[PDB]
């Protein structure tokens, strides 16, 4: 028997356990409050001809009056924020930001830290392990659409076992040519070229003939409570930026294409729940310092 | 119009009660009920649109004389507003209401041998809206109480779901259902821009939308001037000739 | 000057007063005397009504009404309802006003 | 549709003069020596009637 | 001979011809409105720590103040807005919202219902067939992008015919070695990385050498007549929540991955203009059911 | 050995050398700007009913007033930026958009005509070259993500290099089985299933074991200075809307299947860093593009 895994389900890194508390997610809620504001004030004075709304709004984020011969930084709210996304990614990375000086930026607006309101729904697509008998190649390749290549060589036909987990909602299987596929210990229905199953089911066997290669691609939802100002494209343009600016670099932790594959290995593993509740965190962080950096870059 | 404005079960019996049959079937060709065909909707596309011809449409189609055909008649009058062409019914069915063909044995149309099930399936009940199947389903009702087949009403209702969730709950002896009936069967109805829909039922249904304000008006006095001196059609005494073909 | 202002106003105990009133002015409006919804039935239509005061026909309902006779309820707001030239009609079956206070 | 000229050129977003520095203008004024090298209320008196 | 169709092409199921209306259409719009009020208002009360803004966008969206006790829901326009996407999918949904409900709930707001006043542009590249002679292997993955692996045991150059429909408007060709592509009877140019065709232009015939592998990566654009307040970003989130709800589980109907998938599936279809209309009414309600249940999860 | 690269990047066209001046870029700046306000302003009309809103945001735009039985298409500002956006693209495109217009246009509304105020990130995958050795094949696919599927026919163990330039600032690689990677005259560590790697680093050696092929999945991340406007989303709908249009049909160009792969193909030549000057301002002129079709459309 061989056994296929995806490649961004192996081996997740421990997440950071500081600025988790109430006030903390304050601040986290805070920030992206601000930083929302100032690039709004960033467009509204190009329009009007005039720097007041951009003087106000980067004023109350940076508690200091922007001056000429400056480089516009974002104060201590910046130096906090990157200092805080930093601790979320590793737990081996230090716990540098007071909390009193978190919780003295926390009182710079007045909103809730729940993180948990709404939802979300990524779409990474979880295959925890593929089964397949001797005789037959089994290749697995792509995250968001993943695309399993199958080939049989042996005499007659193969069956091969499916494992996408419990985590994910929904599945759609989408074959190059028709193909069959059932749950354990039911009748094997007529060939299809779609099929909608929930993970939770249990392993799913698919009959691999002998003739020609099979590719099944792969589409999952899964659902993530977020908070409601979660933003997915906004949070994309974070994540890049935080790992091309450095903030990730640290000892013994993988590295990931995307926050979606970043949230969905994160469940898998063991103590999934209270894991993705900080990385939630880390994404409403990360979509603050999309907006600040892009309103100030440096 | 005045059929698709009723909006209750006792409105719409009133209604079914007055009017004689003549009005529920039509006197114009028109043309094979069942057909793929392109119609011109050039407020949206420069291409041909699509669309298959029926019998809900509210344009007359050639029909069968049979009680299938008149039937089919009298169902797409009340869910559509427009009959069908059945050549040569005769003056003793014309002169009776559309209620007594549905109601009562003195007609002289037999009405045991009806399947609901391909009748439902000769007038397309899937394109069909929620106001639209609850009178389908009064008009099976009554002929099934008729005949004495409320059984096979109980069948057709259980093999199809959907309908089940919306039959009428009223039983034609009783009168105690129909007074106190809630049901909302109304059509047409005054509120819509004059413009174009897609779909042939779609475009007609709209087209008597728009023409029920107007209708609401003008059709008070220049009817009072044709029956000024006018024999009433329904019941209308007679030799009782004959009753031929059924 | 002043409009569109940014200074931080510290919030009073008489503005916290008048808030909690304001609020529950509007959460329970049957308290004071008004109401956004109302039915009008004919008398022949049997609708479930509060039993507990035991009132002779009580105008009172717990809730009103989702279905009656197994068929949901009209809802009709008040502005198209003033402006409705077939009154009578739709009158006759009954119907639940809303959209006015 | 029409389009006008707002009066005494103010800008309704700002709700100011179009001019930003209206303020550091007139101050320059009041302090400015202008008509004779000595000294003289020209300044002063500009400054008074533009405010 | 063998023919290679994309799986997502493959029967699609009739859509549902109820709620197309301009009533209905307006009910759509409304929807749409008040549910992204619905969100602003969560927004505003959070920033400003009061309970009005969301009371007043509630009331207006459900007929009813909210209550601590009870579940926040929606209403009966939140039924609506759900029996009307089950309807719209397919043509054996019940379709049992009354048409008095949907009139009530179109005159909240005032909108124009038009659903042609705009365009969108569908990333869904249609292969309906790929001719291949004996002894050649043709497998097609993906559906936004489509890769075409050709393999070549014959002992001289085939002829490989390409068939892209006649609905979508460019059609690039990328492969991952220069290649010979032609119209039928015309000669073949010199081997290049990149073609641009319009499949309007006929059948394509691809020059494959006796060798390694030739894969062929397609990507195409089609553009769809929608409403003003189309939102791609937001139909496609709507578009996974109501799978992941249940409320396309019906008897004898397809399944898809993406709603870019789903609308030019129906399009290819015979006579897909009928579908196309009714599909961007479903488009515009996922958008609303999207921002209701983001607001309001249950 | 032999040799495969990534299909987008082969053969950049050249870029326009118009309308890249001050003036020009406020041109476009203020097209970006009014044309945002002609979407906004449909949809004012929309919910409230009444033209108002429209007429006037389009006597901006158009500075005419529309009539019934003329047909709404922009005026002489859709006129300029069409013309301006084909003039962008390639270098034997036409300039026949006069100075007098530019100018005028520009002076519609007071914005800053910079476009270097932002930045933002681009996901095309740059593989400039995979040299393998004799007995092993190499296939590259993909844009967004490229995957790479290497075969070993030979008895021993292939030593294949790759080269992803010097442009993009992070490359994550994942393979469909664990595999080894390491820097030019550099220990190769144990077999994982990811890497990161910064592109200036040098060529990566990557060992292929006999037996089962090994695909490689690549992800990359670039940042190019745009202006504060600039939002992708809609410069990809441009990109498609001009494709469609048929003002990208010009003699001797390439063509490409989004403006991420367009921009870093541009970046990744010679001079590049003065084509990609000129392309930031095309994209933002295919934002306005974009925003004012979906405003005045046709069927």
């Amino acid at each position: 028997a061989n056994r296929a895994t995806s490649a961004f389900l192996d081996n997740p890194h421990p997440v950071g356990v500081n600025y988790v508390d109430e006030g903390s997610r304050q601040f986290v809620a805070v920030a992206e409050l601000l930083a929302s504001k100032l690039i709004d004030s960033s467009r509204e004075s190009d329009e009007s001809n005039s720097d007041v709304p951009f003087v106000q709004a980067y004023s109350k984020f940076a508690d200091d009056n922007p001056r000429h011969l400056r480089v516009k930084t974002g104060g201590k709210m910046a130096n906090a924020l990157t200092n805080v996304i930093r601790s979320y990614y590793s737990i081996n990375a230090p716990a540098i930001v007071p909390q009193v000086e978190i919780d003295r930026l926390a009182s710079k607006a007045t909103v809730s830290g729940d993180m948990y309101n709404s939802y979300a729904i990524f779409n990474s697509v979880p295959i925890v392990e593929v089964l397949s008998p001797a005789r037959t190649t089994v290749s697995i390749v792509g995250s968001d659409r993943a695309d399993v290549t199958m080939l049989n060589t042996g005499a007659g036909a193969a069956n091969i076992t499916f494992n996408f987990g419990q985590i994910a909602e929904t599945v759609i299987l989408k074959g190059s040519v028709p193909f069959q596929l059932a749950r354990l210990n039911q009748p094997m229905p007529a060939a299809r070229f779609t099929y909608k199953l929930r993970p939770l089911d249990g392993p799913f066997i698919v009959v691999l003939p002998v003739g020609n290669p099979l590719v099944i691609s792969a589409t999952a939802a899964t659902r993530i409570q977020v908070p409601l100002a979660f933003n997915k494209a906004l949070v994309e343009s974070g994540f890049q930026t935080a790992m091309n600016d450095g903030l990730f670099d640290i000892q013994n932790v993988n590295y990931y294409s995307s926050f979606d594959e970043f949230i969905i290995s994160q469940y898998h593993a063991q103590d999934g729940i209270n894991r993705v509740s900080t990385c939630v965190i880390l994404g409403l962080a990360l979509q603050a310092y999309d907006q600040m950096r892009r309103a100030l870059p440096v | 119009m005045d059929v698709l404005s009723k909006g209750s079960l006792k409105e719409l019996l009133a209604h079914l009660e007055k009017t004689p049959l003549e009005e529920a079937i039509s006197y114009r060709i028109g043309t094979v009920p069942y057909q793929n065909v392109l119609i011109s909707r050039n407020e949206y596309y420069n291409q041909l649109y699509p669309d298959t011809t029926s019998l809900i449409d509210g344009v007359s189609r050639e029909g069968q004389r049979n009680v299938n055909g008149l039937i089919m008649s009298i169902i797409s009058y009340v869910v559509s507003g427009s009959g069908h062409y059945i050549p040569n019914i005769g003056f003793m069915l014309l002169r009776r209401s559309i209620l007594d063909i549905l109601t009562k044995h003195d007609t002289g149309l037999v009405t045991n041998n009806l399947n609901y099930g391909i009748i439902a399936r000769n007038l397309t009940v899937s394109k069909m809206n929620c106001e639209q199947r609850k009178r389908m389903l009064i008009c099976f009702k009554l002929l099934a109480y008729k005949d004495g087949n409320q059984n096979d009403y109980e069948i057709y209702l259980n093999q199809n779901i959907p309908l089940k969730q919306i039959a009428p709950n009223f039983i034609p002896g009783d009168m105690r259902t129909v007074i106190h009936n809630q049901d909302q069967l109304a059509i047409v109805g005054i509120p819509l821009t004059q413009s174009t829909e897609l779909s042939i039922r779609d475009d007609n249904a709209k087209s008597y939308k728009l023409g029920y304000v107007d209708w609401y008006n003008s059709n008070s006095f220049l009817r009072e001037r044709s029956e000024f001196n006018l024999i009433r059609l329904k019941d209308r005494d007679t030799k009782y000739g004959k009753l031929n073909g059924w | 000057k002043l409009v569109g202002h940014n200074y931080p106003v510290y919030v009073e105990p008489v503005v916290n007063i008048m808030n909690f009133i304001s609020a529950r002015f509007v959460a329970d409006s049957s308290y004071f005397g008004y109401t956004n919804e109302i039915m009008i039935m004919p008398n022949h239509i049997n609708v479930p009504v509060d039993d507990r005061f035991g009132f002779r026909d009580s105008p009172f309902c717990t809730s009103l009404p989702r279905t009656i006779m197994g068929n949901d309820v009209r809802r009709i707001s008040y502005n198209v309802f003033s402006m409705m030239e077939d009154i009578d009609d739709v009158i006759s079956e009954g119907f639940i006003l809303y959209d006015a206070y | 549709v029409g389009r006008y000229y707002n009066p005494f050129n103010i800008d309704p977003l700002t709700k100011k003069h179009v001019e930003d520095r209206l303020e550091e203008f007139i101050n320059q004024v009041q302090v400015g020596r202008f008509r004779n090298a000595s000294g003289n209320a020209v300044g002063t008196t500009l400054a008074a009637f533009l405010r």
